[PDB]
């Protein structure tokens, strides 16, 4: 698709049995083709004993058919097709769709239509094939049982109440994936899979007269049977104020909302394109105005947003959602209703509607004159969208003319009317998400309506106007420091400067930097430093990183960095502070200047702080009672005895002030710093900038911070607390070992050979292992080989697998073949050579070199690391990956 | 292990951190972000 | 929905 192809020629036809089909011929690229068939049936069409059947049928039509008793998918495998790359299917509420991208394209067209016709007209749906497929369906089921789905279901339950949708999720239930017989599948198939309920689209390098004869060849003889009439895609809208809790005991969601449901495709006698355009204008105007209203929210709500979503074929929902400091949902809903009320009093800002309308007229003008041309993958995406909702495509060129014509009949009076109908909807909903164990009882509807009438009678300030945008500039630094010494390592192209304030500069003049400057400033100022308060210091770090200098703001910062192709970011780990950035050589003063300003003049954006307080408070409330919280607390007392630090209570969090956070930041920013600089430029260019921005920052000697070191010994623990049917097996093991570049590579080699053998020892599927992984590195700051093995598996198998991995480790040192190693050595050798001139690796190794040697030696003689890889040395190291004397096992089982 | 995953959506960039053992959308729902490595959506 | 992509 490298030469864009123009607006294609569309041909549509209808077979005698009702089968509908669309042929779209592109000029190119050569041979490429795309084939799609929709069956207008989804899980909404299921009856009660048909849970998940639409989706199971989706799977099952790939198995035995009349022409292919060994399976349709298997004929496709034997002709070179691949699952997910060459064919796929998707099932949602309303439709089932089958996608084909034949490996040889145009040539495989009749092979493709034979397969689709088999799938839709001739599926055997055999019980014996069902019993084999059930393994795969259960696996798709088990994979999407997390907390995101359970909440997604909560949202569908509430916003689509009084409809078929909540009780008809696509995947269905575990019981019906286990117990539903293939005869139920055949009755479903025989009710819904008929040609007048199906439509086909073919896109690409095709001859329309020929593709049509093939579609006749394989689809025309299908019997023309009718499917039932349907008029149930729509919630039953009625005047009401429904009140719903959105709840899951593992969700940190803390939010409130008020929602209006209504028929969104009713255009009231006017142009339905014009109507859809009013919607876009209205949403853009509302999105601007609701943002400004952030100023009006009490401390208990933040991030007020308006969202509009389709919740049927014709009904949409309009929602105002806001985040809630846990505990303050009543106050938050009042604020939402207050702001909704304000939008009823006052018309939308007319300069917004003028600007927005103008931006749209601009793009529609351009669209109406430039001939539409697209790449193949683009054409498919555009045509598929319009074809899934059973509508003909309209060119972007023609759509521009339609928009211009509809903008002429649209003034702000219309926008306000459009917006006021939504707000006048009589079908209304109020939803609450309250995290963890926060005291909450669901309001009754009148308690809400009371609030509505309170704000209806109240006197309300006008809508907020747009604040004018502060565009920031860094200050003038004239203050200069001075370099006080120079140690030279010419053989690594590295100089090491000492600076008058105590900092130092490790400058590496790598040609691999090109015209960019790479800055890494490290220092001993981690959030566990003795002077600091661990939780406050991490929050200070995060807010400064996001706010920028004191006189700036989060948004003006992100703006300012983008205009300069500059990045700079703060990472405060437990033992270290690291600021990381890149800039074009030109903008070297901007990067050092931005760095100096984070150090000496840090900012806290009020909005960012408020958002982050709520993010922290909802996770605290969740984690005090969530499974995730209890696993992290047990893992800590198993591995460390006590938490190194802990998040605060919500009450203390609520009192945090920007002065107290800045206080924390300055303790971190006072630690002496080493600037690892990678830049290809003469010292005479780099020295003046280093003496002005970097050497003039006040510093004070800091102590090293003690590592968080896992305790030695054998401890184990089992907890039946999981909520999904799964067992979680984690075990930890270390062996103190001195760090050398070789020892680190030997460990990673041995862990690879380890990684495949602990798979042999444990590939019996009767063990029901869902996922397992094995990790091992010679950690350089801790100087110990640290190994982690983790399983997720079914619960009954669960305690046998550690036993066998343990055994697989004892076995391993005598089982490493020679051609394991020298295939890994060849693998390392080539992977290393990918890494030379890789700036990420050069920078990582310079920093590491100074950590262990206090010089840049590790930048040289990488070529002789490969030779530390012998068989005798990888065996002697594989014997050290698991140490039975230092072992921690943690087993999480489903709650009994 | 612990990896920084980040979502671009039509209102902001809002940070969550996600173990290797954890689906990225579950770490968001556990963090109290409403949506439906740096992935974009 | 967006009917005319703007940015």
């Amino acid at each position: 698709e490298e030469i864009k192809s123009p607006l294609p020629v569309f041909k549509e036809g209808t077979l005698a049995n009702g089968f509908r089909y669309t042929l779209v011929q592109l000029e190119g690229p050569k041979t490429r083709v795309d084939i799609r068939l929709i069956v207008d049936v989804g899980s909404i069409d299921e009856k009660d004993n048909e849970s998940g059947v639409a989706h199971m049928v989706e799977h099952m039509v790939f198995r035995a058919s009349d022409a292919f008793p060994q399976g349709v998918s298997t004929e496709l495998h034997k002709q070179g097709w691949g699952r997910g790359q060459s064919y796929n299917a998707v099932t949602n509420y309303e439709r089932t769709m089958y996608m084909m991208s034949p490996p040889k394209g145009n040539l495989d067209l009749g092979a493709t239509l034979q397969a689709l016709s088999q799938m839709t007209g001739h599926a055997k749906l055999l019980q014996s094939d069902l019993d084999d497929e059930r393994k795969i369906i259960l696996e798709e089921w088990r994979g999407k049982l997390g907390v995101a789905e359970r909440m997604n279901q909560q949202r569908v339950q509430a916003i689509r109440h009084d409809s078929r949708y909540p009780s008809r999720p696509v995947i269905g239930t575990e019981e019906s994936i286990n117990d539903t017989p293939a005869s139920v599948l055949q009755d479903f198939y025989q009710r819904w899979y008929h040609p007048s309920n199906m439509r086909l689209m073919i896109i690409g390098d095709i001859t329309p007269a020929d593709a049509e004869r093939e579609i006749q060849r394989y689809f025309a003889a299908l019997p023309n049977v009718a499917v039932p009439t349907r008029d149930y895609y729509e919630p039953l809208l009625k005047p009401q104020l429904k009140v719903a809790r959105l709840q899951d005991s593992q969700s940190g969601s803390s939010q409130v909302s008020f929602v209006y449901r209504f028929n969104d495709k009713d255009a009231f006698g006017q142009s339905e394109y014009r109507h859809r355009l009013l919607t876009q204008i209205t949403m853009s105007a509302v999105t601007r105005q609701v943002r400004r209203q952030k100023a009006e929210l009490p401390q208990d709500a933040s991030s007020l947003v308006v969202r509009k979503s389709d919740i049927g074929k014709t009904t949409a929902a309009l929602g105002f959602f806001a985040n809630v400091m846990p505990g303050g949902h009543d106050a938050a809903i009042s604020a939402v209703l207050k702001e909704i009320e304000r939008f009823k009093r006052y018309p939308l800002n007319e300069q917004d509607i003028t600007e927005i309308t103008s931006d749209i007229r601009e793009v529609a003008q351009r669209m109406s004159v430039t001939p539409e041309t697209r790449e193949f993958a683009d054409w498919v995406q555009q045509l598929t969208i319009v074809w899934q909702q059973d509508r003909p495509y309209v060119g972007s060129q023609q759509r521009g003319k339609d928009a211009l014509e509809a903008l002429d009949t649209i003034k702000g009076e219309d926008v306000n009317r459009h917006w006021q109908r939504w707000l006048a909807s009589p079908d209304t909903l109020a939803q609450f998400s309250v995290p963890g164990a926060t005291p909450f009882t669901l309001p009754k509807p009148d308690a809400i309506s009371k609030l509505q009438k309170q704000w209806a009678l109240a006197t309300l300030a006008p809508l907020r106007l747009e604040e004018k945008k502060i565009i920031p500039e860094l200050p003038s630094v004239t203050q200069s420091g001075k370099r006080t010494a120079v140690k030279t390592f010419a053989a690594q192209k590295v100089e090491q400067w000492q600076l008058s304030n105590g900092d130092r500069v490790v400058w590496l003049r790598a040609p691999e930097a090109g015209k960019k400057v790479y800055l890494t400033a490290t220092s001993q100022a981690g959030f566990m430093a003795t002077a600091m308060n661990p939780w406050q210091a991490q929050l200070a770090s995060q807010l400064v990183n996001q706010s920028g200098p004191a006189t700036w703001s989060g948004e003006s910062l992100s703006n300012w960095k983008k205009e300069k192709t500059l990045s700079l970011s703060i990472d405060q780990e437990a033992d270290q502070l690291t600021l990381s950035g890149t800039a074009p050589t030109e903008q070297l003063a901007s990067l050092f200047g931005l760095y100096r300003e984070l150090n000496v003049a840090p900012g806290i954006d009020p909005d960012v702080m408020k958002e982050s307080m709520m993010s922290l408070a909802r996770q605290k409330a969740n984690d005090d009672q969530s499974v995730g919280g209890k696993r992290a607390s047990e893992m800590t007392k198993l591995r460390f005895g006590e938490p190194a630090w802990q998040q605060p209570e919500i009450a203390e969090l609520k009192k945090i002030s920007a002065p107290a956070l800045l206080s924390q930041w300055h303790k971190a920013a006072s630690a002496p710093v080493t600037y690892y600089l990678i830049a290809d430029m003469p010292a005479t260019q780099l020295l003046p900038q280093v003496e002005r921005y970097l050497a003039t920052i006040p510093r004070q000697p800091a102590s090293e911070v003690k590592q968080h070191l896992a305790l030695s010994g054998k401890r184990e623990a089992t907890s039946a607390i999981n909520v999904e049917p799964r067992a979680d097996i984690l075990t930890w093991s270390f062996t103190p070992h001195a760090w050398t570049p070789q020892a680190a590579v030997q460990v990673s080699i041995a862990r690879n050979i380890a990684s495949k053998y602990l798979k042999t020892s444990l590939r019996d599927d009767a063990l029901g292992i869902y996922r397992m992984r094995v990790d091992s590195e010679l950690e350089d700051k801790k100087q110990r080989i640290e190994t982690e093995v983790s399983f997720t598996s079914a619960p009954e198998r669960a305690q046998e697998l550690w036993t066998l991995a343990e055994q697989a480790f004892s076995e391993l040192p005598t089982k490493i073949t020679q051609q394991d190693v020298d295939e890994q050595k060849a693998q390392f050798i080539r992977a290393e050579k990918g890494r030379q001139g890789d700036l990420t690796t050069i920078q990582r190794r310079l920093i590491l070199s100074y950590r262990h040697y206090n010089d840049p030696r590790y930048l040289s003689n990488a070529s002789k690391l490969a030779d530390s890889i012998t068989l005798e040395s990888v065996r002697a190291m594989s014997a050290k990956l698991y140490n039975p004397d230092n072992r921690v096992l943690y087993i999480t089982l489903p709650q009994e | 292990a612990t990896y920084k995953v980040k979502f671009i959506t039509p209102e902001g960039e809002l940070e969550v951190e996600c173990d290797d053992d954890v689906y990225v959308l579950d770490a968001a729902e556990e963090a109290g972000i409403d949506l439906p490595v740096t992935i974009e959506t």
